[PDB]
This record gives structure tokens, C-alpha cells and sequence, in this order.
């Protein structure tokens, strides 16, 4: 079981300089005499992390030294110690009982790894009585056993392999991170020190399990010292001790890592941070000749998003389309018109199981965000067979003689099967085609015409006798039969690109506008990036967005005010530092 | 002559990166794009040249 | 004004045609009035003169 | 790749009916609809994903294949898990690390190997290769020519 | 050097332009036409450089 913890102490919390600290090595691969330049999360050079110290001894008040800090992309965890206390890391876990909690519970008789998928409690500590063996005779951690995923044990880990001295043994250094699913986690240990030292040091790789969950903070864990020479409450009556630990999180970031004759990492410089790096990253070394270099550019990054659509809430008639009761012939393949009206193509999806909405120059998902011109819908019953033959380009029958398609099309079909619509009890013979006809038809171009013609010359001008035989043959249609000839209705959505004319698209609600300052902007799928002014230019009553010299546009009209606006990068230069040297400073001055 | 070289469509469905990324998903915008900017590249390396 | 010659002041005149965008600030031209010539719309893409 | 359990029922959005099942609270769990006679759509069917990730970690899995004894000083073929090539295969004194199983170079090709049973490391150098230009001394005199490998 | 370089397959499937945009769909038809152009236009410039 589990009892709550009281006694809550709330102190400041110190910060300290980390001077070039939490180096390791990105992959488990040799190299030795290269600058090789990583890019990984890394923790930055010189930043403070949060000293908490481990403070009110006896058993006055002994604090709350085990907080639940949050765990946003990475754990610096370190630690200085002699008597070996801080152990038992929760991380990526909700707290909740939500999911898998994590718990690594070691320096008992062996290194163990505990990974169940308990109920957790409201107050976590681990106790440790003061006997001649140091058991944890109490689970406050967790009082549930719904379920077990993962059990480990491990022999080499974290045992203080050294002598007996006064002096810190230890310093701890570890790095929690997942990589995108799963959790890898490094460590290496550093002998005394006569409050982090200064110096350099890389982690060498360890242990890592997938687990995978959601992560809402880090919760460390402090062995508990109850004792009988004190009477206090079950919740926090053990003596305190004395122990302190780091925590640091870890960012994205940009390292230039230099190995050694034996293959060991022995520097690194953290670009990014000053002007003088950055150059020593461009010259890939790491000592600078005087003189000028140009190491990068500066831009102003957009701080806003803006989107801005026209104001009509018309649904487009795609029922009538699709829900019609008789469609039409193949040669006569009723062209319609939709427009002035918001098209959602989600409603779309609910038809027959057999579905084949593919599609040519924009995929298929992202119809919602863009905005058309002039959408058409052309409907009509074509035999099973020639779904697949009624294609851009595609010679055959039904494609040269009925319907033709553009080479360039845009826009796509959608083809259900219509089993048992189409068919009647003795089949359905309604629906014609032209078996023959002069010659290929031009794309998007319909004739219907049932005279006879001279098909072995000798015309036969009506008398449709030998060697004239009739243009228009019907389909059979048979209620059951195979699938390669059963009708099917296909529709085809030809639209018109280029957007000069945007009049229907979809669903986006229109936001404020906002001038004078780096912002991104949609004007009616037109996304880019500069900063919207008031313009002098004078458009003529049927003038759209205007151009400049080269193809990028301009200026815009307001679909909404229906104003002229200007559009401009917000920033941008070069970048350049002038250093004297590496040998004799490590100031530099910098020219925008 | 470089500044207008830039609205080659150089076989691609457009000239301008944004249309290319907004009307496709990147398993065929990958091409699309990849075709852009070889085409850049080799229009940018003949001016260093001369 | 400077130290130039009489032959030096007829020989800046005659070829001086375009002294080119010699570094022109950002305010120069942003956009403000109709402007947008040849140097302000080379340098929004990235083609500078030092 | 992220798996949840939460059995709390969900606030619909706005006008809330705080959890208390009630109306216009919804229920995200659901039953799916089987019969012995239905759609080919909604019928049921097992679906199983299995992923992998090649990496510079040791390999788990390398199935049914042959392993024959390793040979060194000739310009031979090589199939060391899945890593290919042509090479030597002479002895390296090159210090991996415990945790380090590949080598590498500028060009990113593996210079080193460690095999999978002996435990050892190994160089590899793609043996020898060039050499040209045959000298003539004219076609009218004589059709006698050396060679400069 | 320049005329020998007018018969070769450049990656594609002939180095005849009969075989290529007849007698064959139009997408990889057309793709194929701009790879041998491509190619054309390369050797085209690296004589014009040498
Ligand atoms: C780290 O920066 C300064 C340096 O001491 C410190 O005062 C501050 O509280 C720390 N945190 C942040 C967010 O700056
Ligand atoms: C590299 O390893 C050798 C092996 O004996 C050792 O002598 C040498 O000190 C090592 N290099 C460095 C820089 O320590
Ligand atoms: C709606 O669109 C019309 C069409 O120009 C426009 O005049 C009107 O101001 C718009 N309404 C709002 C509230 O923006
Ligand atoms: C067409 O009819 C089906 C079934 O009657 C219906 O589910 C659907 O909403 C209707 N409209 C469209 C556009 O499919
Ligand atoms: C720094 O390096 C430069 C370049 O070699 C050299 O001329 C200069 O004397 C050095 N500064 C010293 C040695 O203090
Ligand atoms: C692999 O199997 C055989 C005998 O078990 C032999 O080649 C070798 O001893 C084995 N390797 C290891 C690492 O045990």
C-alpha cells in the first residue's frame, strides 16, 4: 500500500553554469582524426540549470527535495554524492495512471528495471529503514497490479567502483531522452574532485527499451532513512542526510565534435552561441586566421498567421450528382455547372464499397484547402470493363469514339458500382454507344447522331442494309454476370487552375488582417510570406493581384474589402566578422 | 538573364514552390521539387562559370 | 567638390551610366512609392552588388 | 506509435455536460456490427503491421543462410550480415570501443568490420587497381610495344 | 564529339524520338522527351564552355 507525503518546503531555486558539459557520442559508429559535424539534441554551452540541494538535515523539516519537474525534450540528470542516495527515476509519465509508468530502482541487491502498468498512488517515496540490510520494505510508489508489461536486470550499472575516501567519489552523469518511440539513456562516471568542474568528458551509450507513451514531467526519488530514534508521522519521518543533484533540458542544436588517435572524443564547439563560432564551424577548424569572413544571413522571421477567403456559405448541389435516380448514355454525358457555392468533398466519401476516387495533379486529401474556378461534374454509365480505360492518353474504344479526355486534365473521376441499379430482371438496354464513328473525337467534345453512314461504301442513305451496320449497339447488362461486364457510374470534376477567377472552394473561416509586420499569409490559396502596406498603384475596376518584374507577385486584392495591399520580404543581409586571430584574442566585431 | 531564368517551369507542374507543396503530397511532390532544384542549381552554376 | 580635373570631370560623365546598386539600404526602397526597378527587385532574390 | 487507455468519458466541446452521462455528452467507445451475412465491406478481417529499422546497431534476426570459413590477404567477396563489398581483409589494431561495431571514413565506406562470431576487427582495402598506357614506337617500323602498368 | 553525342540513350529507352512520343502513353513519353532534351541542352552548354 501507499500513505501520502506532508511536510512541503519551498525554497529558491538555485542556478549554476554548466561551462561546456553534456557531450556524447550521436552514433554508435569509429572515427578518429576527423572535425566531424554533428546535428542532435545537445545541451547548450554555458546555460544554468536548476541546483537543487538537499538541505534541512536532522528531522526538522527535511523539505520536499523530490518535486515533479517537467520533461519537455531531454534530462542532464547529474548528481554529487559520497553515500549514494539519489536513485529511482520516473520519467515520461503522467502521473495519472493514464499509461505505462516508468521506474528504474537500482543499488538493491542487483541493478533492476520495474515497468508494470499500475494504478499510481498520491504520493511517492521509497523506504529504506536504518537495519543491518537496506530493503524496500514499503511500495509507497504504486499500491495497484492491473497489469506488467517489461521486467529487466542488469549487472554492470551504476555501482561507485572505487576505494574508500573522504572526498566525493562520484559525479553522476546521465541523459534521458526518447528517440521519436523509444527511450535511450547514457551515462559515464568521473572520479573525485577536490558545483559542477570544469572540464571536458563524453558518455558513452547504454541500455534502451521502446516502451513508448504520452510524457508530462520528471519525478525523481530519494531512498527514505526512517529511524526508531525519532517519532514522526508514516508520511515523512526519516532523516534527511545530504545529497545534490542537477537537472538541465536538453535542446536542438548544431555541435562540430573532434576525435582523437583512439577514436575518443576530446572537444567540441557549440555554434550558434557567439560570433566568433559559428565562423569556426564555417571554416570547419578550430583556429581562425585574422581577416574578414562571412558566416551566414539574417532574416526576420514571421510572428503571425493570417488567412482570408470570400464570405459565401452557399452548399455546393453535389447530391443531385451523385443521388441521380437515371443517368444518362455514354455519348451523351450531360455536362453540368457548379459554382458560387462552398464545397466540401468530405460528404463525398460515403458511396459504394468498391470506390476508386483517384486522382491527377492534386492529391486526393487536399481538395478542402485550395480555391477553384468553374468546378464541372459530368455523369454517365459505362460498362465494367473500361473503368480503367477512360484515362488521359489512353487509346481504345470508349475513349477515341465516346468521351476524350485532355492530356493535360486536372481534376479525377470517381467510379461505384452500380450491381444491381442498373440491371433488370431480364438486363437493361438503355444505355448506348458508338461502335463506330468516322473518326477519334477531339477532348471534352460530344456528338450524337444515329444516322447511317457508309461503312463499305455503297451508301446506304437510310436503307441500313448489307455492309451498313448500325452505329449505336446497347449493352446487355445482366442482372448477374461477371464483374468485367457489369455497369458502373463514373463522374469525372474538371476544374480550372491558375486562380485568376477563385469563386467556390471550401470551409475557411477568415481572420482579422493585419499590416506593417512580418507575417504569413493564404489570400485564397496564395500562401507566402512578407508584410501587407497600404498601395498607391491604381488597379482598373476588372484588375486582380498585379506582378513584377520576374513571376512573384506584388500586390493583391482583399477578396473581402476588395483593397489593393503590397507584399515585400520584412528582411534579410549578409553577415560579417572581423577577428584578429586565434592565438591572440577571443574578441571579434561584427558588420551587418 | 539569371533573374529570369527563375520562372522556368523546367518540366514540372509549376514554377513556384508553394502551389507544388500545397497541391501534392510529398510522395510525388518529392519529384516535382527535386526536379526544381536541380534545374536552379544547374541554371545557378553557369553563371559562376562565366 | 573633391580633387578631380578638368578632363577627369568630362570622362565621369560620358560612361558613368549606371553606378549599380553599391550596397542600397533596406529602407531605400520597401515598398514605398511606385519604385521597384531593376536593383530593388534583383536584391529580394538574394543577387547583391559589394 | 502512441497507445492510450483513457476510458474517461469526453467532453463533447462547447456547452459542456461535464461527464455526467448525460445529454449531449459522447461516448468515443463503440461496437462494431458482425454478421455471418453482410457487407464485404464491414465484414471482418485480421490485420497484422510489422515494422523494422535498419541501423548501425547489431543485427537480430539473419535467417536461413551459410557461413563459411573467413579467409585473409585476397581480394575477396564478403557478405558480413548485410554489408557487401570486395577487399582485403587483413588484421586492424584500430581500438573499438565496446558499444562500436562499424567503421567509417571521410568518403562514409566502411573501413573496418567487426564479425559477427570471432569477435574481431578487420581493415579492408579494395586490392589493387590501375594501369595503362602501352608505348608504340610508330606502325611503318615495327608492331613491338611495352607496356607501363 | 558534339555530333557523336546526338545517339545515345541518356537513360530512356531508344535514342530515336520516333520510338519515344509516338507509339506510347503520354506521361513517361513526355518524361522521357525531357530527359533526352535535358541532356541535349547539358552537352549543348559544355561545348559552348569549352
Ligand atoms: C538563467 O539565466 C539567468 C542567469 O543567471 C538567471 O538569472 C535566470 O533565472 C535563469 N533562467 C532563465 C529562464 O533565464
Ligand atoms: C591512444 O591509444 C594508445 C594505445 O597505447 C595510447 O598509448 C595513447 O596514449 C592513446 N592516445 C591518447 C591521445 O591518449
Ligand atoms: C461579404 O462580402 C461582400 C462582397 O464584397 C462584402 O461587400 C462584405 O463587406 C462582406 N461582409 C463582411 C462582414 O466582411
Ligand atoms: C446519396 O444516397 C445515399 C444513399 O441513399 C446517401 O447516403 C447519400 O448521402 C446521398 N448523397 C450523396 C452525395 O452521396
Ligand atoms: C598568431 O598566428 C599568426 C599566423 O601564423 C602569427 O603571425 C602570429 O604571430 C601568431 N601570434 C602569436 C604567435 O602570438
Ligand atoms: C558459433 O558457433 C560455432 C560453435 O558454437 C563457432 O563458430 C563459434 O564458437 C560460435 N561463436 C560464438 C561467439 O560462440
Amino acid at each position: 500500500q501507499c500513505v501520502n507525503l506532508t511536510t512541503r518546503t519551498q525554497l529558491p531555486p538555485a542556478y549554476t553554469n554548466s561551462f561546456t558539459r553534456g557531450v556524447y557520442y550521436p552514433d554508435k559508429v569509429f572515427r578518429s582524426s576527423v572535425l566531424h559535424s554533428t546535428q542532435d539534441l545537445f545541451l547548450p554551452f554555458f546555460s544554468n540549470v536548476t541546483w537543487f540541494h538537499v538541505i534541512s538535515g536532522t528531522n526538522g523539516t527535511k523539505r520536499f527535495d523530490n518535486p515533479v519537474l517537467p520533461f519537455n525534450d531531454g534530462v542532464y540528470f547529474a548528481s554529487i554524492e559520497k553515500s549514494n542516495i539519489i536513485r529511482g527515476w520516473i520519467f515520461g509519465t503522467t502521473l495519472d495512471s493514464k499509461t505505462q509508468s516508468l521506474l528504474i530502482v537500482n543499488n538493491a541487491t542487483n541493478v533492476v528495471i520495474k515497468v508494470c502498468e499500475f494504478q499510481f498512488c498520491n504520493d511517492p517515496f521509497l523506504d529504506h529503514k536504518n537495519n543491518k540490510s537496506w530493503m524496500e520494505s514499503e511500495f509507497r510508489v504504486y499500491s495497484s497490479a492491473n497489469n506488467c508489461t517489461f521486467e529487466y536486470v542488469s549487472q554492470p550499472f551504476l555501482m561507485d567502483l572505487e576505494g574508500k575516501q573522504g572526498n566525493f567519489k562520484n559525479l553522476r552523469e546521465f541523459v534521458f531522452k526518447n528517440i521519436d518511440g523509444y527511450f535511450k539513456i547514457y551515462s559515464k562516471h568521473t572520479p573525485i574532485i577536490v558545483d559542477l568542474p570544469q572540464g571536458f568528458s563524453a558518455l558513452e551509450p547504454l541500455v534502451d527499451l521502446p516502451i513508448g507513451i504520452n510524457i508530462t514531467r520528471f519525478q525523481t526519488l530519494l531512498a527514505l532513512h526512517r529511524s526508531y530514534l525519532t517519532p514522526g508521522d508514516s508520511s515523512s519521518g526519516w532523516t534527511a542526510g545530504a545529497a545534490a543533484y542537477y537537472v538541465g533540458y536538453l535542446q536542438p542544436r548544431t555541435f562540430l565534435l573532434k576525435y582523437n588517435e583512439n577514436g575518443t572524443i576530446t572537444d567540441a564547439v557549440d555554434c550558434a552561441l557567439d560570433p566568433l563560432s559559428e565562423t569556426k564551424c564555417t571554416l570547419k577548424s578550430f583556429t581562425v586566421e585574422k581577416g574578414i569572413y562571412q558566416t551566414s544571413n539574417f532574416r526576420v522571421q514571421p510572428t503571425e498567421s493570417i488567412v482570408r477567403f470570400p464570405n459565401i456559405t452557399n452548399l455546393c448541389p453535389f447530391d443531385e450528382v451523385f443521388n441521380a435516380t437515371r443517368f444518362a448514355s455514354v455519348y451523351a454525358w450531360n455536362r453540368k455547372r457548379i459554382s458560387n457555392c462552398v464545397a466540401d468533398y468530405s460528404v463525398l466519401y460515403n458511396l459504394a464499397p468498391f470506390f476508386t476516387f483517384k486522382c491527377y495533379g492534386v492529391s486526393p486529401t487536399k481538395l478542402n484547402d485550395l480555391c477553384f474556378t468553374n468546378v464541372y461534374a459530368d455523369s454517365f454509365v459505362i460498362r465494367g470493363d473500361e473503368v480503367r480505360q477512360i484515362a488521359p492518353g489512353q487509346t481504345g474504344n470508349i475513349a477515341d469514339y465516346n468521351y476524350k479526355l485532355p492530356d493535360d486534365f486536372t481534376g479525377c473521376v470517381i467510379a461505384w458500382n452500380s450491381n444491381k441499379l442498373d440491371s433488370k430482371v431480364s438486363g437493361n438496354y438503355n444505355y448506348l454507344y458508338r461502335l463506330f464513328r468516322k473518326s477519334n473525337l477531339k477532348p471534352f467534345e460530344r456528338d450524337i447522331s444515329t444516322e447511317i453512314y457508309q461503312a463499305g461504301n455503297k451508301p446506304c442513305n437510310g436503307v441500313a442494309g448489307f455492309n451498313c451496320y448500325f452505329p449505336l449497339r446497347s449493352y446487355s447488362f445482366r442482372p448477374t454476370y461477371g464483374v468485367g461486364h457489369q455497369p458502373y457510374r463514373v463522374v469525372v470534376l474538371s476544374f480550372e487552375l491558375l486562380h485568376a477567377p477563385a469563386t467556390v472552394c471550401g470551409p475557411k473561416k477568415s481572420t482579422n488582417l493585419v499590416k506593417n509586420k512580418c507575417v504569413n499569409f493564404n489570400f485564397n490559396g496564395l500562401k507566402g510570406t512578407g508584410v501587407l502596406t497600404e498601395s498607391n498603384k491604381k488597379f482598373l475596376p476588372f484588375q486582380q493581384f498585379g506582378r513584377d518584374i520576374a513571376d512573384t507577385t506584388d500586390a493583391v486584392r482583399d477578396p473581402q474589402t476588395l483593397e489593393i495591399l503590397d507584399i515585400t520580404p520584412c528582411s534579410f543581409g549578409g553577415v560579417s566578422v572581423i577577428t584578429p586571430g586565434t592565438n591572440t584574442s577571443n574578441q571579434v566585431a561584427v558588420l551587418y | 538573364t539569371l533573374v529570369k531564368q527563375l520562372s522556368s517551369k523546367f518540366g514540372a507542374i509549376s514554377s513556384v514552390l508553394n502551389d507544388i507543396f500545397s497541391r501534392l503530397d510529398p510522395p510525388e511532390a518529392e519529384v516535382q521539387i527535386d526536379r526544381l532544384i536541380t534545374g536552379r542549381l544547374q541554371s545557378l552554376q553557369t553563371y559562376v562559370t562565366q | 567638390p573633391s580633387k578631380r580635373s578638368f578632363i577627369e570631370d568630362l570622362l565621369f560623365n560620358k560612361v558613368t551610366l549606371a553606378d549599380a546598386g553599391f550596397i542600397k539600404q533596406y529602407g531605400d526602397c520597401l515598398g514605398d512609392i511606385a519604385a521597384r526597378d531593376l536593383i530593388c527587385a534583383q536584391k529580394f532574390k538574394g543577387l547583391t552588388v559589394l
